[PDB]
RNA sequence: AGAUGAUCAGGUUGAUAGGUCUGAGGUGGAAGUGUGGCGACACAUGGAGCUGACAGAUACUAAUCGAUCGAGGACUUAAC
RNA sequence: CUCAACGAGAGACUCGGUGAAAUUAUAGUACCUGUGAAGAUGCAGGUUACCCGCGACAGGACGGAAAGACCCCGUGGAGC
RNA sequence: AAUGCCGGUAUGAGUAGCGAAAGAGGGGUGAGAAUCCCCUCCACCGAAUGCCUAAGGUUUCCUGAGGAAGGCUCGUCCGC
RNA sequence: UGAGGUGUGGGUAGGGGUGAAAUGCCAAUCGAACCUGGAGAUAGCUGGUUCUCUCCGAAAUAGCUUUAGGGCUAGCCUCAA
RNA sequence: GUGACCGAUAGUGAACCAGUACCGUGAGGGAAAGGUGAAAAGCACCCCGGAAGGGGAGUGAAAGAGAUCCUGAAACCGUG
RNA sequence: UUAAGUUAGAAAGGGCGCACGGUGGAUGCCUUGGCACUAGGAGCCGAUGAAGGACGGGACGAACACCGAUAUGCUUCGGGG
């Protein structure tokens, strides 16, 4: 059937991209435990 | 009741 | 006496003892044209270790292969590769892919 | 009774006019043996459609042989190869025109082989 | 349809006994062996009773 | 006879299976040719043609050559 | 259905290749009548039973799968 | 001795399964062919099982070698 | 042919949203989504608790208790003076 | 610079291309995996095999030391 | 030779013991890394562009580290041969 992951490259950089982190300190928050644990991908 | 309705 | 080991070749080791119980004592003569006739596809392997082992006793000792007889004819376990198959509703058995060493040694009767 | 071999009935009968004639164009062919087996009953009754002669048998044969060039750079049909050498070749032979010769198993399936031909 | 217990090792060999398979007909072929099984064409020489006929 | 084993009929001084021939039964009047009709069609050749496992004949084909297993018979007591 | 009988295909059966899973205290793991935590393959008395497999059925192993959902308790919780 | 955690290995067991739906034969390569290549029949889809073009994947495309592991078998073949 | 299906781009976020209203749905999760922290929450409840030998050896009773399968004090046990 | 601190299931999650592989849309969760020999001196050469892998012959103190490679237990599988 | 008795051996396969192996990484040694601290220092870096990354740079194939189109680097001042 229709599962629930649909791929799409512009809804998922617009939901979970760099930009959409930055624009917020939520995000700034998330990118900086991100750093803070060193994982090599920071965002979508 | 006693239902035997295991899933 | 000469002696032959598979050491780690793709043959689940159940299906090989179902050849070498009977090609186990019998003259090396009389145990490649069983090997040809059986089918048994573990059988060509079983051969080749038979003829390594003969060549061993022809060149290394001389000791005259139509004289030969197969001593020992034990078989044992390599290492497992596991695989898993995906079954119903998220299941994800386990899949041995088994293998054995075989091994062959032949001398004088 | 006879064999099903594992097949529908329509797919047996394609499957035995294939090897009736492949059989009788190349007049040696390598089968399982039940197939060889069921198929020399089919070619020597087609070899005795063939001893006749007539218009009505050789109608009766080309509802049975499939058509496909028996021999190369004379445009010779199967259907013309059973009227024009093979009743000719077996004329005093009455019956047995199929021997079966047994071979080893087959490798990938442990099948039993036959040799099929035509004599 | 569940195994209530788990099979020894005795009970298991003796259900392998008739697990075995048997030697095949095999025979002296008389062109030139050794050795071709009963009632088939030899795969070395080709020959049957006795007529080379591969 | 039968899941497979097994059982039964047989393996070239022989009918075990297939083929061939002749039959039983089934279906129903084959193809081609000719006649009548503008034609669809009908009639004659002709109980025709065809026919899977059902019979009887016939070694034409396959059951080849071969190989394996298989006993030298314990001791007492009564007559021999 | 009375009342089921055939036929076709796939699986099941045989062979060749590959090859898991739930479960599992050890197990050389009969039946009847009793006894017992009050419903016994393992206890007592008796009755039967050469050893090892293959194809089937599912009466038992209070079978397996889910620390019963019912009922009760917790000076547990959650929703209304 | 926690329906303990991790790792290894058994039982079930050479058992279930090997995932809709047509293959057959003759040549070729090769140590090895029911599965690879060629040819001839036969078969299937055909408001698609045809053509292209997004989203998506991203090298999966082509050629020459190779076959360890992955092709639920094999493999000389492959989206390896 | 319509209170129609569907594509793309967007909006509403959990004591919240959305609901032709079922306690339905909100990423295989819903009478209150998921993740990380308080947090090793708490559990009068269940399970478990790892070497040996010797000496002595119970109780399942009374009272009270939001107490009845928990606790406290007496009764019974052990060691020392 | 020091431990009546640990020694590869321990000690940082991570002694090793580790916040990596992998899982999840996302926040996030998060592994396993050390040891030849002093020195590669890493088995020239011969035979079987398509190769892998063996048996000789060599290097080495040890080759049962030969690429998850020091020692190598038990479950498990085998042969007498 | 008969009749009646009494015994051994039988193994398709199996059980126990012993011998020889395979699988596996427990144990024993063993650190290349960690855990606590002590005595001192250092406690900030950035629009003269930070922390952290992407993409690249070697004759040579991918990655770690290093570096930035002056790219596996470039000067000056000392150490060292």
């Amino acid at each position: 059937m229709k599962r629930t992951f649909q791929p799409n490259n512009r809804k998922r950089s617009k939901v979970h991209g760099f930009r959409s982190r930055m624009s917020s300190k939520n995000g700034r928050l998330v990118l900086a435990r991100r750093r803070r644990k060193g994982r090599k991908v920071l965002s979508a | 009741a006693a239902a035997a309705a295991a899933a | 006496q000469a002696k032959a080991v598979a050491r780690t070749v793709r043959i689940a080791p159940r299906k090989a003892r179902l050849v070498m119980d009977l090609i186990r004592g019998k003259q090396v003569g009389e145990a490649v044209s069983i090997l040809n006739l059986t089918p048994r596809a573990a059988s060509p392997i079983i051969e080749k270790v038979l003829k390594s082992a003969i060549a061993n006793a022809e060149h290394n000792y001389e000791m005259d292969a139509n004289n030969l007889v197969i001593s020992q004819a034990f078989v044992d376990e390599g290492p497992t590769l596991k695989r898993f198959r995906p079954r119903a509703m998220g299941r994800a058995s386990q899949i041995n892919k088994r293998t054995s060493h075989i091994t062959i040694v032949v001398s004088e009767k | 009774s006879y064999r099903k071999l594992g097949r529908t009935s329509a797919q047996r009968k394609a499957m035995l006019r294939d090897l009736t004639t492949d059989l009788i164009i190349n007049e040696r062919i390598e089968t399982t043996e039940t197939r060889a087996k069921e198929l020399r009953s089919v070619v020597e009754k087609m070899i005795t459609l063939g001893k006749r002669g007539d218009l009505h048998a050789r109608r009766q044969a080309a509802a049975y042989i499939r058509n496909e060039v028996a021999n190369e750079e004379n445009n010779q049909d199967a259907l013309q190869k059973l009227f024009s050498d093979i009743a000719t070749r077996y004329e005093e032979r009455q019956g047995g025109y199929t021997r079966i010769m047994k071979l080893g198993p087959r490798r990938g399936d442990g099948a039993p082989m036959a040799i099929i031909e035509l004599v | 349809a569940v195994p209530f217990r788990r099979t020894s090792k005795m009970k298991k060999r003796l259900r392998r006994t008739h697990f075995k398979l048997n030697v095949p007909g095999m025979t002296e072929c008389p062109s030139c062996g050794e050795m071709k099984l009963s009632h088939r064409v030899c795969k070395a020489c080709g020959s049957y009773n006795g007529k080379d006929i591969n």
